[PDB]
């Protein structure tokens, strides 16, 4: 263009800035590690990193939004939001596959909670 | 380790091991002040 | 420090299992030492699951 | 396909829909609940696709009806406090010793916590058969474990790896302290 | 279910053993969370369950803690203390299993149990 | 008088069983095995069976990957240890020609390998214990000369030859 | 007009891998898919995948059935050392430290003592 | 077939006299041998109110066969008794694989539609579908015929929406 001539849909998580994390947004992962006195916060962080990368590479172009990783006791719930573009048979295949891999990789009863949506739920435009 | 232990006897933030994850709300409990 | 109080302390030490024979400050270290006590997996898992057509 | 909340009656049994802790399902929860900071001349977003409602640790599985129905079936497992012990006045009388032990419930793969070993024994010396000499000897043996105001001796044991071992050690310590207080020595006459 | 109902249900086997029951004078349940509303919901749940099981419960709120560190990040830990009193071992076990299985994610528990014990026979009289 | 009550005891799943007995079946929902999402709930019996087989196929693929590369899943983090979530080993570990090697091959139900090892044991002149031969014949007769996945009994198969070779045939062999 | 259970009878009587596989077949007749979340939790508890409630932080751990007196009194293993020397002083300090160790088992403490025994025997 | 019925009753009576308790597989075999039929009433009276455990590989085949008889005999009280036995304790685990479950429930619901009054039929339709099984085309044809005989045609659009 020209020098003084210079002088995108976003979901809720994308729209709101980091300084709203406890004001408007929430926390994607929920666990006891960061509480006072509790241990293994770093191990939970590393587990979260691996889960997010694995899920984004195992459901490519399906996840409409970011994961929600809940932990109760030794349970590990992945609440994901996906699109209605892939066939349900492939979704069932991938759910079973991912559940079994993550259970045998983290030695805990992992479980997965797909929620399909017709399309990205755009909050605003930035 | 134990051998060295016995012979001697005879003689950044690491709590999470961050700004990316903390700013995208991926670390539970972490928020800006 | 009375000798009677001294032997009271040295009896209490015996009852609670503490050290008895005289402790030099440089030699109380030994009690404390005995008082207290993977990217490969990730990377190879990822690349094998890719080669098998199940990741990315 | 259409959500199944359209098939839910207005007088259904809600606990059967959410028996256990489960994530929010907008197709299963028959509430027009909204969450989100509204935009200018906007409204809080709807539930379908809402990540914020999905991030709440909801209590739909614990409603008052469900809690009462659970606690009516769990009464079978309970026993009864002995009615003789109406208050603390008799609890400190019939059972002089008090043992404090703690458990920790976190979330993760390992249930181990190193703080669960500690055992705290608390006993009032006035509830022990000690004469005058024995009482002074025991007091000054234990030292700061004894608080004069409350008359309580507090023995804390955490040396052993397990909790049963620490409890046994605390009981052993109490027994040994009592016997050594009752014993009189040849060096003691020279007080 | 309007018509199709289970005709009979297998109640779990709870055996009244012969051994005597443990007695707890007090049972303090400290629950820690990053959210006050979650702790309030848990407090309501636990208190209602305690009343429905006949346990005597008192609730208070220990002061919060805030760990700040460094862009300044912050972590709030809020507390709720549920002190039960005069409950036996079996009541304590069943109540604790219930409220620990229903512990929401992101909330930790510390249960301090104060067992009542009698003096050992070895300490009743001095050795002669 | 302080009458201490007697300890009530139960199984580790008794509380869960009582809570389960509290709640009935949901009439407006598909079975618990499926996803509750409208796009993922099956609409037909054929579709439901297809979805269940799809999930099971995913599980089998996962188990294949786990058992093929144990090294990536050998790191245990759970306390108490979970033997259910560890890889399974199917390969015979004992390699030398011994009755123990044959026993492991029988325990793993490796029919062909078991028969082979018995044959090399014969060629070495090593006397085999009767119980080992009986276990071998149990394996062969159950699977009928084929590896674990109807088969028709074939004359002069491995079982018949092993049976005929036995110097002493007891009741169990017959 | 009489039930099938009354009438004439035969009167002939009066009052390994095969077994494992028959048991595994008897298992199949009651293999139904899980009916709701409580059966999910119950099956995981039986399989051992879930924690058992109420939580016990020392579950699956017993420390080889050792008693406290094996941990607290470690002086019986110093029987072979000098009885009144400075080596005795150093050993009393070492065993006092080891008796205050909640992170070790009895075997590892004994192994420390034996290592010291071998070292001082050599020297 | 026919020649074996009395010897089958011999075997059953010998079993009971010897103190070996019949399992569900035994009654399955008897029912299927006689079905090629009032023995079912006597069998059912004996089994009413009992809880069962796995003893034979064929136990899971009982209820299916039993329901088949109720379908052939066109009897609703017997079918309700069979379903009540199914719902006693943990007996439901014996329904068998998904094919057997669908067969059992399809026959049961066809019978409810053919014999039961329309309001109770619709209550059963709501209790069982889809939570228990996914109905076949023949089942909705039967339900439509039930609505015809009941003259409750005002419900037909709901059944059409559900069939869609």
């Amino acid at each position: 263009r020209e020098l003084p001539c210079a002088w995108k849909p976003v979901t809720y998580e994308e729209a709101h800035a980091p300084h709203y994390i406890a004001h408007r947004k929430g926390w994607l992962s929920l666990h006891t590690g960061n509480l006072d006195g509790e241990d293994h916060a770093a191990e939970r962080t590393v587990e979260d990193v691996f889960l997010r990368k694995f899920m984004w590479g195992t459901f490519p172009g399906c996840l409409a939004d970011q994961l929600v990783l809940k932990r109760r006791g030794n349970q590990l719930e992945i609440c994901a939001v996906v699109l209605r573009q892939l066939s349900p048979h492939k979704y069932y295949f991938l759910v079973g596959y991912s559940e079994t891999l993550l259970s045998y990789f983290y030695k805990c009863p992992v479980r997965l909670h797909l929620q399909t949506v017709p399309s990205k739920v755009v909050y605003k435009y930035l | 380790a134990d051998e060295r232990l016995r012979i001697n006897s005879l003689r950044v933030k690491r709590r999470w091991r961050f700004r990316h994850l903390a700013d995208h709300g991926q670390l539970s409990g972490i928020q800006r002040a | 420090l009375s000798e009677y109080a001294f032997r009271m302390s040295r009896l209490s030490a015996r009852l609670f299992g503490e050290v008895t024979r005289p402790t030099n400050s440089k030699s109380m270290k030994v009690v404390k030492l005995f008082s207290e006590l993977n990217h490969h997996t990730y990377a190879e898992l990822m690349q094998t699951l890719r080669f098998l057509g199940l990741y990315r | 396909l259409p959500p199944r909340t359209e098939k839910m009656a207005v007088d259904q049994d809600w606990p059967s829909v959410y028996p256990v802790a489960a994530p929010f399902k907008p197709s299963a929860v028959p509430l027009p609940v909204r969450m989100g900071y509204p935009v200018k001349k906007g409204v809080p977003m709807a539930k379908e696709g809402n990540l914020e409602l999905l991030k709440i640790p909801n209590f739909l599985h614990l409603t008052p009806v469900a809690i009462k129905k659970h606690c009516e079936a769990l009464k079978d497992f309970c026993t009864e406090w002995p009615a003789a012990l109406d208050s603390d006045e008799k609890c400190e009388k019939h059972f002089p010793i008090e043992i404090d032990s703690t458990d920790y419930v976190s979330s993760g793969p390992s249930v181990r916590n190193p703080r669960a070993r500690v055992v705290v024994l608390r006993v009032k010396l006035s509830s022990l058969n000690l004469d005058d000499h024995a009482k002074k000897k025991l007091i000054k043996l234990v030292g700061e474990r004894y608080c004069k105001t409350t008359d309580v001796l507090t023995i804390k044991t955490d040396r052993c790896p397990l909790r049963r071992q620490n409890y046994d050690y605390a009981v052993y310590l109490l027994t040994v302290l009592y016997h050594e207080s009752w014993n009189t020595e040849e060096w003691e006459k020279s007080k | 279910l309007h018509v199709d109902v289970p005709k009979d249900l297998t109640k779990p086997v709870v055996t009244i053993s012969d051994e005597p029951d443990i007695l707890y004078k007090r049972l303090s349940v400290l629950v820690k969370g990053h959210d006050k509303a979650v702790l309030d919901s848990y407090e309501y749940f636990a208190v209602l369950a305690a009343k429905e099981l006949g346990i005597s419960i008192k609730v208070h709120e220990p002061p919060r803690k805030i760990e700040r560190f460094t862009v300044q990040y912050e972590m709030r830990t809020l507390y709720r203390c549920l002190e039960l009193e005069h409950l036996t071992g079996s009541t304590a076990d069943v109540y604790l299993e219930y409220i620990q299985r229903n512990l929401p994610e992101g909330v930790a528990m510390e249960v301090t149990k104060t067992q009542l014990e009698q003096l050992p026979e070895h300490i009743k009289e001095p050795i002669w | 008088e302080v009458v201490i009550p007697k300890k009530k005891t139960w199984d580790k799943v008794a509380v869960l069983q009582a809570l389960a007995s509290t709640v009935n079946r949901d009439t407006t929902a598909v079975p618990y095995v499926f996803q509750d999402d409208p796009y993922l709930m099956p609409a037909s019996s054929l579709e439901s069976r297809s979805f269940l087989l799809a999930k099971k196929s995913g599980e089998n693929v996962a188990k294949f990957i786990i058992n093929s590369y144990p090294k990536y899943f050998q790191k245990d983090i759970a306390e108490p240890h979970i033997p259910c979530l560890m890889p399974e080993y199917f390969e015979p570990q004992i390699k030398d020609i011994s009755e123990a090697a044959l026993k492991e091959r029988i325990e793993l139900r490796k029919v062909k390998a078991s028969v082979d090892m018995f044959d090399q044991l014969l060629q070495a002149g090593t006397t085999v214990s009767l119980e080992t031969t009986n276990s071998l014949l149990d394996l062969l007769c159950y699977y009928g000369d084929q590896e674990p996945s109807g088969v028709t009994w074939r004359a002069k198969n491995n079982a018949e030859r092993i049976f005929s070779l036995m110097p002493e045939k007891n009741e169990h062999s017959y | 007009r009489k039930n099938i259970f009354t009438g004439k009878r035969l009167n002939i009587f009066d009052m390994s891998l095969w077994d494992v596989e028959f048991a595994k077949q008897l298992a199949t007749v009651n293999e139904q898919p899980l009916q709701n979340g409580f059966e999910e939790l119950i099956q995981w508890t039986k399989e051992g995948k879930l924690w058992e409630f109420p939580i016990n932080n020392e579950a699956g751990f017993d420390d080889d059935g050792s008693e406290f007196h094996e941990h607290i009194f470690l002086e019986k293993h110093l029987e072979s050392f000098p009885k009144q020397g400075p080596i005795r002083h150093f050993m009393e300090l070492v065993t006092c430290g080891l008796s205050k160790n909640p992170y070790l088992s009895v075997k590892q403490k004994v192994e420390h003592i034996e290592w010291f025994r071998n070292y001082f025997n050599e020297k | 077939h026919v020649f074996a019925r009395s010897p089958a009753l011999q075997v059953l009576r010998e079993m009971k006299a010897i103190g070996i308790e019949p399992s569900l597989a035994t009654y399955h075999h008897i029912i299927r041998l006689f079905d090629q039929s009032f023995i079912i009433y006597d069998i059912m009276n004996e089994l009413m109110g009992k809880r069962f455990s796995p003893k034979d590989p064929d136990d899971d085949k009982f209820f299916q066969s039993a329901m088949s008889i109720c379908s052939s005999l066109r009897d609703l009280e017997l079918a309700y008794q069979v379903h009540g036995l199914l719902k006693t304790g943990d007996n439901w685990k014996f329904i068998g694989p998904d094919q057997h479950r669908n067969f059992y429930y399809s026959k049961f619901f066809d019978l409810i539609c053919l014999m039961e009054q329309i309001d109770v039929t619709l209550k059963w339709y709501e209790d069982l579908i889809p939570s228990a099984y996914f109905p076949h085309s023949q089942t909705m044809i039967h339900l439509l015929q039930a609505l015809d005989v009941a003259n409750r045609l005002e419900v037909i659009p709901k059944i059409w929406k559900d069939s869609k």
